[PDB]
């Protein structure tokens, strides 16, 4: 009933638009179109509702760089956001009343362009005392504070790759817009005090790092 | 200030049902309908149901009417959602959310404020807590690993909410198990190490698996 | 049965303007000094052409009655005014009944009484009716110098001599016939000229679908009068939630009562206090509208306003005494311009349709409203405009004027009938349905008491 792009992006200071459109046979001036923000982790917040330059409202504490208004040619409605800084990095949802019910839009993200480049912060962790007394063994590997969000994440056991027990993440924003992921490598105790080192390897645009732990 | 505080998450077994509550403070709830919205891990928002200000009007989305039941009871301060035939598509996060204050004797508005939404999760699986183990320093990074739970939410505070800069929980791996697991850090100095305590306090409400660990160094 | 007979329309006929002419005596040209040069060439020429002298009388905007009096009175025997007010009229942003030309039409026309010109004016107007649904009313505020100019014509028969409108912009058909018109051959004083020829204004006896109230359905001056009958029918239409406006609102006199007695015929009621002049407060209501009720009709039945007083008519006493009923009207209009109404209904008055002796105050606004639904009809959106006769029960002052008024042959419709009689007229989207009960017999000799007309030839009742 809702259609919105799934991605949108553009430079700081630019003016996005945000488009929701509705099906074709049914005319977009008459309803009311809600606008929500989400952050990652947070619940959606109230931005503004556009039927009309006669009928809108902004959302109390809602800067008025964030505006709405609607395409009658593309039978749509618009959220703009004037001046775009990048903390309107999120996920823009409309919403509108039809027949018996409110719907809400597929969704847009907003990505922010030209933001640079950061470097993943790569910690690795032995199994602890505790857990190898439970009998088991577990390797750590957290990546913090990358941007772009695209890592791969390869385990080495003594210069030898390894395959088995690994468990990664798929990455995820964090509140400031870098990403995070993390990668566990499960092994037993026995399997932990064979070899002599082990190795966590983050490759991050065509740039890899490595940490190192050792059983002794 | 508003606040929608919000109960009843978990597991619940396809077919059977749950019933999710939202005690609403600082604002008078009687005069303002009540919206539930669910989203599912990772997509978008889906409208469940409204509810009038008094109570007489209520209307449900296609996907669970004649399944789910909204209710308020204005003298409690309390907003319900009784979900009945539960099955997976239903699984996600259920958010409570107040439209704007009543105008009219009647008609519904969207929502201007949300809750902080409360996973339901429909399966099979049976609830298991979590095993916390520390992971010592060796700034310096400490922390904290939570395994083998399910399912999810679970929170990590350090020493009990006083410490919160420099103290990064990650998104859990969900493993071929079917268990989850994660990992809550902080970095702190280390000339501290010596003698600044450090402990993780760690929560699965859906197996009352309250644990607190201290981190000390190896 | 009872509704049909309740039932007319205005019309246009063909008709002619009378044969010949030839003219006497010294025609006066009024108009202002900036406007309607090329009309008033055209026109004196025709009065020239058919053997008039003829003189310009420049009317300043917003005269003083007594000054344009004595300039009256040295002139020395005139024969006939033909006013160029509202020709070539600016339209600057003001509230419609603001409007210069029926301010100085009604100082025009007193100070012709009061300097004993003995003679009739004649006005015309631009594009102010339309003989067909293919012609667009230009102006609706021009419509009120037709109302007013029909009570005056009940109340002086001398100093009226009719109104006659013509395409904007044109001369040709003025020129054509303006000879004839004045020289008053057939009883014709309310005629369109057009391209194809010449109309006489006429009332005539009007002969699946089923308009219901949804959403949210508005109605001003709801809280009493014919307004909170409006409302009691909606309710008993099954109307999902009522909202009325008033001045006082919820501190309206039977305003409580009324709501109980909404809420036990069905219907949930919210009772506002709005001034409907003020645009942006009206703005502000219609915003408060939930989404699943949204606003689906709208019934404005705000009155003019009467303090009591019997001044002499202006132009600023009847742009107040009318401005809720108007700039309601306008604002509501303006407003409502995007929404997807099943209805907009304008109260509107016999007092337009065919005017009455003291109803001079009330007819130039209903007018307004005659005209605004029939241009929102041309601009492809839903309009009624309901001339209503008197109503019997809920409002209307007993004394010597609505027993006056029965005496002539209205009598008091049940409101369950009027109402039934509107639900028809929604049913057939007439744009302006009469809806009143006449005893034509009686009538028609109170209403030519002193006057002739022509409005009336096509009744059968009336012959
Ligand atoms: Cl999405």
């Amino acid at each position: 009933v809702l259609t919105q792009p799934s991605s949108l992006s553009a430079s700081p200071g630019a003016s996005a638009s945000l488009t929701c459109t509705l099906r074709s046979g049914i005319n977009v001036g008459t309803y009311r179109i809600y606008w929500y923000q989400q952050k990652p982790g947070s619940p959606p917040q109230y931005l503004l509702r556009y039927k009309s330059d006669s009928d809108k409202q902004q959302g109390s504490g809602v800067p008025s760089r964030f505006s709405g208004s609607k395409d009658a040619s593309a039978n749509a409605g618009i959220l703009l956001i004037s001046g775009l800084q990048s903390e309107d990095e999120a996920d823009y949802y409309c919403m509108t009343w039809h027949s018996s019910a409110y719907v809400f839009g597929t969704g847009t993200k907003v990505t922010v362009l030209g933001q640079p480049k950061a470097n993943p912060t790569v910690t690795l962790f032995p199994p602890s005392s505790e857990e190898l007394q439970a009998n088991k063994a577990t390797l750590v590997c957290l990546i913090s504070d990358f941007y772009p969000g695209a890592v791969t994440v390869a385990w080495k056991a003594d210069g030898s790759p390894v395959k088995a027990g690994v468990e990664t993440t798929k990455p995820s924003k964090q509140s400031n817009n870098k990403y995070a992921a993390s990668s566990y490598l499960s092994l037993t105790p026995e399997q932990w005090k064979s070899h002599r080192s082990y190795s966590c390897q983050v490759t991050h645009e065509g740039s890899t790092v490595e940490k190192t732990v050792a059983p002794t | 200030e508003v606040q929608l505080v919000q109960s009843g998450g978990g597991v619940v077994q396809p077919g059977r049902s749950l019933r999710l509550s939202c005690a609403a403070s600082g604002f008078t709830f009687s005069s303002y309908a009540m919206h539930w919205v669910r989203q599912a891990p990772g997509k978008g928002l889906e409208w469940v149901a409204v509810i009038s200000y008094d109570g007489s009007n209520k209307y449900y989305a296609d996907s669970v009417k004649g399944r789910f039941t909204i209710s308020r009871d204005n003298s409690k301060n309390t907003l319900y959602l009784q979900m009945n035939s539960l099955r997976a598509e239903d699984t996600a996060v259920y958010y409570c959310a107040r439209a704007p204050i009543q105008v009219m004797v009647r008609g519904v508005m969207a929502p201007d404020y949300w809750g902080q939404g409360t996973l339901v999760t429909v399966s099979s699986a049976s609830t298991k807590g979590p095993s916390v183990f520390p992971l010592a320093p060796s700034t310096a990074a400490l922390g904290c690993l939570v395994k083998d739970y399910f399912p999810e939410p679970v929170t990590v505070s350090w020493n009990s909410g006083a410490l919160t800069s420099g103290v990064h929980t990650f998104p859990a791996v969900l493993q071929s198990s079917g268990l989850y697991s994660l990992s809550s850090v902080v970095t702190v100095p280390s000339s501290s190490l010596g003698t600044q305590t450090y402990i993780c306090n760690v929560n699965h409400k859906p197996s009352n698996t309250k644990v607190d660990k201290k981190v000390e160094p190896k | 049965d009872e509704v049909s007979a309740l039932r007319y329309r205005i019309e246009w006929r063909p008709t002619g303007a009378g044969e010949p002419a030839r003219l006497d005596g010294t025609w006066l040209v009024a108009k202002y000094a900036g406007t309607a040069d090329e009309t008033s060439t055209a026109a004196r020429e025709a009065l020239e052409s058919a053997g008039a002298r003829v003189r310009e009388l420049v009317v300043d905007a917003r005269c003083g009655r007594d000054e344009l009096a004595e300039r009256l009175r040295s002139v020395g025997e005139v024969a006939g005014v033909l006013s160029l007010l509202a020709v070539d009229e600016a339209e600057p942003e003001e509230a419609p009944l603001a409007l210069a030309s029926l301010a100085d039409t009604l100082s025009l026309v007193q100070a012709m009484v009061s300097a004993e010109l003995g003679c009739p004016l004649w006005t015309v107007t631009e594009s102010a009716v339309a003989t067909g649904p293919f012609e667009r009313v230009r102006n609706a505020a021009h419509g009120a110098l037709w109302g007013v100019g029909r009570v005056i014509a009940l109340e002086n028969p001398a100093v009226w001599g009719g109104l006659v409108d013509v395409p904007a912009g044109s001369v040709a058909e003025l020129a054509r016939h303006l000879a004839a018109v004045v020289s008053g051959g057939a009883g014709e004083d309310q005629l369109a000229l057009r391209a194809d020829g010449v109309y006489g204004r006429r009332w005539v006896r009007a002969a699946d679908d089923e308009w219901k109230p949804t959403g949210t359905v508005l109605v001003t001056g709801g809280t009493g009068g014919v307004g909170g009958q409006i409302a009691r029918w909606l309710a008993r239409r099954g109307a999902p939630h009522l909202l009325l406006v008033s001045r006082s609102g919820p501190d309206a006199d039977g305003a409580g009562e009324l709501v109980a007695e909404l809420e036990a015929l069905g219907a949930r009621t919210t009772v506002a206090a709005c001034d409907v002049t003020d645009r942006e407060s009206v703005r502000e209501l219609l915003g408060g509208i939930g989404d699943d009720v949204p606003l689906s009709a709208v019934f404005h039945a705000a009155a003019t306003l009467d303090d009591g007083t019997v001044d002499t008519l202006t132009g600023e006493r009847i742009e107040r005494a009318s401005r809720a009923k108007v700039l309601g009207a306008r604002n509501l209009h303006e407003l409502t311009r995007e929404l997807d109404l099943t209805a907009f209904v304008l109260f509107s008055s016999f007092a337009s349709a065919f005017g009455a002796p003291g109803l001079g105050g009330y007819a130039p606004g209903n007018a307004y409203l005659d005209g605004l639904a029939q241009q929102r009809r041309s601009d492809g959106l839903p309009a009624t405009a309901v001339a209503w006769g008197t109503w019997a029960g809920s409002g209307m002052a007993e004394g010597p004027v609505a027993d006056r008024f029965r005496r002539h042959g209205v009598i008091e419709m049940p409101p369950e009938t009027a109402c039934r009689a509107l639900q028809n007229a929604l049913d057939r989207a007439e744009v302006c349905p009469i809806v009143i009960d006449v005893r034509w017999d009686r009538f028609l000799l109170a209403y030519t008491a002193q006057r002739p007309t022509r409005l009336f030839d096509e009744i059968d009742d009336a012959r």
